[PDB]
């Protein structure tokens, strides 16, 4: 196939903040047709005059909309757990991210959580054969 | 003269580690740390004088210091510490407070505090002169299990090494 | 204790030497028969006060552990590994004679084997030559491993040890023929030589003695090339592919004109050849000892450090008076550079006599070619064959997650609360765990697209051969680089424009 | 230690035999422990001559 | 044959723990410094580890439970054994061929 946009796999490990008990990597699913949006570059550029660029410094930026587990705290997909996420798409792209860090936490009626998780980097693989 | 090169300054009685022996108790083996009495040809026993700075830091970890006051008080006899800090003119206590914890549930605050306090009882390691940079690696949480491995950071009798940051250690004849 | 008042229990761990345990260093050399360890059996050292009653006193091995004790005095754990004298051995014997009478007064000194075993004595003046050698000999440092006996003025310097150890010492620094302040004036010595070396211990048994006990630095107090090629391929054994591994290296040295080093030389890997000039005043195996305990018990943790240079790789439990000429020359310096083979050299610039200090530079294995005979670099410096094995170990322990976890091949496609992976969601963890080292165990990289694969047992193996759960990981690293090579093209302009 | 498995609230119905249970009764099984306090440190001190910052 | 421990000690710290830890999950082998560790059964140190390697893979081959120190740390303390390979003694099939669809014992409970 490989000429499908589409999201695979995601992986999602938790580890307690105050028991460093470590559960995962639980698969997971999408509530809806939206997908995981990425960003890897630390810093960001701002425009200055003529033609040149002042860069500031940032983080690796991921957007996870995601289906909560029954088996795992509603707690833990709100920032009070660390998480490792690693989303795979249908053509072969696989994007890790370690330590992460639930950013932005926001009231979910139970199923659908979308966590905004921030990273130092985001690694990303590149299906066979790359420039 | 030139025979100089060796301080006149010599070391006095030192506690030692496991100097009386283990203790088992079912639970472990402890140490049970005294003074070790070393032996010659000819009777003559004579108390050793090794291992000076793990010798403080021994007097320092096993001796209660002053506790904090509070509105219920202490017993004429209770409230820890060592008269003759009435007389040092360093300004500070002697002891250590390991044993004064405010134990609380979730015990990873706990060994937390227990970090806290044992790094502030050895840094007198380091203000006395015998040390630089003693430290800790209190490292567990179990059920209520605890490692808490120490480093004592030490010299040598002559000064090796020239442009350091720091000091030399004004102590530094004990070999630390 | 029952009497305690508070709650929290301190319960000290019965004795020290923790951070260590994880350093060990096994020095081997032979024994004298005063000694009470029982011979071909490794027995761990803790301290320097009872060296002389177990390794007898004045041998060889009782000093390389004397040197191992002085470098550094705590963050290792020693093993000594005694060797019993060989059968036939017949013990090197030095004569030296002593003429006088002496017409004023001075000092007689003398400078045999290190600093340590110096000797120093008075002499008046109308003294005979006899009562010099007796003072001499009254003097001489009973752990000197030679023993020494005076006769009518001439003294006999026998080796404690029976085999060609005992043929190093040529070299003596008396004060006797000269103009020092201090100088019986009538008074000359004469060294002799009279006897040789003879059969050496070549045990190879280390299978026996040591086989899963891993090691960290060996150390070979002998110059016997066929005992240091036993214990070359022990440690080449070590790091196989068939066993788990013990990592480990091993110091060896060799003394001899140029050509003779150059020979003794080969690709051993695992070793670190020390050459060192036909007239060396240090005992060699003191300074091979010093130098592998430096190695041992400073790159513990830190195993990136490379001993080399007047600060990280100085011998400072070693003195020498300086030389006319500076044993090696610089074009053989550089000879020995070429060939993998460590060179130490004085640090300061003292002039004649003048103590000084030994240190080491280019910390190199003798590993210049390849398998398959193509020239590398990989496994010259000693820090990349440190880091080869801190590698293996810290990508052997991240792995650990991975077993008994459920592999998803054939359909990738994980359902909906099943804890499992699959080759692409490793290959990635891996791939990232890999760039996350980069700067403390890997340089950059070159291309991580096809530097590390992981391939599934089910597309190597031919077909209806492979096993489920069996992997393969392929990785291709270089260690961190460092340095650089820039070219300077310096060039005035008296001409001006702007 | 671990609090879904410690508390159980079990119904009469579901406890007795067929036919024998009540309504209105109920089962409440608790496993707890006091407050704990203390510790058992392990101190493992060694000192360090050689220096390598 | 130069087992410290007595025979029976091991055996059964074995048999209680794959038992008390694979009964409400019937799928997780006995193995590993994590799951398969005896810590009721203390032997001391030594470099010299009973069988040598080329026995233990020839004991692997032929269905057999080895076991091995979990800290092999020279002369300090005791160390607890540890078991490889928690697999059964099935080496051929009924018939008479080689399979291994009952050599690890997880796949035993995970059919009944």
């Amino acid at each position: 196939c490989n000429k499908q946009n589409g999201v695979k796999n995601i992986l999602i490990t938790f580890t307690d903040c105050d028991t460093q008990e470590v559960i995962g990597p639980i698969s997971h699913e999408q509530p809806d047709d939206t997908l995981p949006t990425y960003k890897n570059c630390a810093w960001t550029n701002t425009a200055l005059t003529n033609g040149y660029v002042q860069r500031s410094a940032s983080n690796a930026t991921m957007t996870l909309p995601v289906v909560r587990d029954l088996r795992v705290p509603l707690a833990f997909y709100q920032g009070c757990a660390q998480v490792d996420v690693q989303v795979e798409k249908f053509d072969g792209t696989v994007m890790t991210l370690t330590e992460g860090a639930v950013v932005e936490p926001e009231e979910s009626d139970g199923r659908s959580v979308t966590m905004n998780i921030v990273a130092s980097e985001i690694d990303e693989l590149l299906p066979p054969g790359s420039l | 003269c030139t025979v100089d090169v060796a301080d006149r300054r010599k070391r006095f009685w030192t506690t030692q580690i496991a100097a009386c022996g283990t203790s088992s108790d079912d639970c472990g083996d402890c140490a049970r740390p005294g003074l070790q009495l070393m032996c010659n040809g000819q009777g003559q026993v004579t108390v050793s004088t090794d291992n000076y700075a793990v010798g403080l830091a021994l007097n320092i970890l096993l001796t209660d210091a002053s506790k904090a006051d509070t509105g219920c008080g202490w017993t004429p006899g209770n409230r820890g510490g060592f008269w003759g800090d009435s007389f040092r003119s360093d300004n500070l206590r002697s002891g250590s407070k390991i044993r004064q914890v405010p134990t609380r549930t979730s015990m990873r605050e706990t060994v937390s505090l227990i970090r806290a306090y044992a790094l502030d009882d050895l840094k007198k390691l380091v203000t006395y002169g015998v040390a630089k940079s003693v430290d800790v690696d209190l490292t567990y949480r179990g059920s209520n299990k605890i490692d808490m491995t120490v480093i004592i950071q030490g010299v040598d009798g002559n000064e090796s090494r020239v442009g350091l940051t720091g000091e030399r250690i004004s102590n530094a004849w004990v070999w630390s | 204790d029952a009497l305690s008042d508070g709650f929290v229990r301190l319960c000290i761990d019965p004795s020290l030497n923790f951070f260590g345990e994880g350093c060990k260093i096994l020095v081997e050399g032979q024994m004298t028969d005063d000694g009470s360890a029982t011979p071909d059996a490794v027995t761990c050292v803790t301290s320097e006060l009872d060296i002389i009653e177990r390794f007898g006193q004045g041998s060889v091995l009782t000093e390389s552990l004397r040197k191992v004790f002085c470098t550094c005095k705590s963050g290792v754990s020693v093993y000594a590994l005694p060797r019993e004298d060989a059968a036939a051995g017949v013990k090197a014997v030095y004569t030296l004679t002593i003429a006088g009478p002496a017409t004023t007064d001075g000092r007689v000194q003398l400078y045999m084997g290190e600093a340590e075993y110096a000797v120093d004595i008075g002499v008046d003046a109308g003294d005979t030559a006899t009562d010099i050698a007796a003072a001499i000999v009254a003097a001489i440092s009973p752990d000197f491993p030679y023993a020494a006996t005076a006769a009518a003025g001439v003294i006999t310097l026998t080796a404690r040890n029976a085999g060609t150890i005992g043929n190093h010492l040529s070299v003596i620094y008396t004060n006797l023929g000269s103009c020092t302040s201090v100088t019986p004036e009538g008074v000359t010595v004469t060294f002799a030589q009279t006897t040789a070396g003879s059969v050496n211990p070549t045990p190879n048994d280390y299978a026996t003695v040591v086989n899963e006990c891993c090691f960290a630095v060996y150390v070979l107090s002998s110059d016997d090339t066929d005992w240091q090629e036993n214990l070359r391929d022990w440690i080449r054994s070590a790091w196989d592919c068939s066993k788990p591994q013990c990592f480990g290296h091993g110091y060896v040295f060799n003394k001899g004109t140029l050509g003779q080093v150059l020979a003794d030389g080969d690709n051993s890997a695992e070793l670190s050849r020390l050459a060192l000039p036909t007239t060396y005043p240090v005992l060699p195996y003191l300074t091979n000892a010093a130098y592998g305990a430096l190695s041992a018990c400073s790159t513990c943790n830190n195993p990136e450090l490379n001993i080399q240079g007047q600060t990280f790789g100085l011998l400072s439990c070693i003195n020498m008076p300086e030389s006319c000429t500076p044993g090696w020359t610089f074009g053989e310096v550089t000879q020995l550079q070429a060939n993998g083979f460590v060179v130490s050299g004085p640090s300061t610039t003292s002039g004649q006599g003048n103590y000084t200090s030994p240190y080491i530079y280019n910390d190199v294995t003798n590993y210049l070619r390849d398998e398959k005979n193509r020239p590398n670099a990989t496994f010259r410096d000693a820090s990349s064959r440190r880091l080869a094995a801190a590698t293996g170990v810290a990508l052997a322990e991240f792995l650990q997650q991975f077993n008994g976890l459920a592999v998803f091949t054939k359909n990738t496609n994980i359902r909906t609360g099943i804890i499992g992976t699959n080759p692409r969601l490793m290959l990635g963890k891996i791939r990232k765990w890999a760039q996350d080292n980069v700067g403390t165990l890997f340089s950059e990289f070159d291309n991580i697209n096809e530097d590390i694969q992981l391939l599934t047992d089910f597309e190597v193996q031919p077909k209806c051969v492979g096993q489920p759960g069996i992997f393969h990981l392929n990785m291709r690293y270089r260690p961190p680089v460092r340095g650089a090579r820039i070219n300077v093209n310096m060039a005035p302009a008296l001409f001006d424009n702007c």
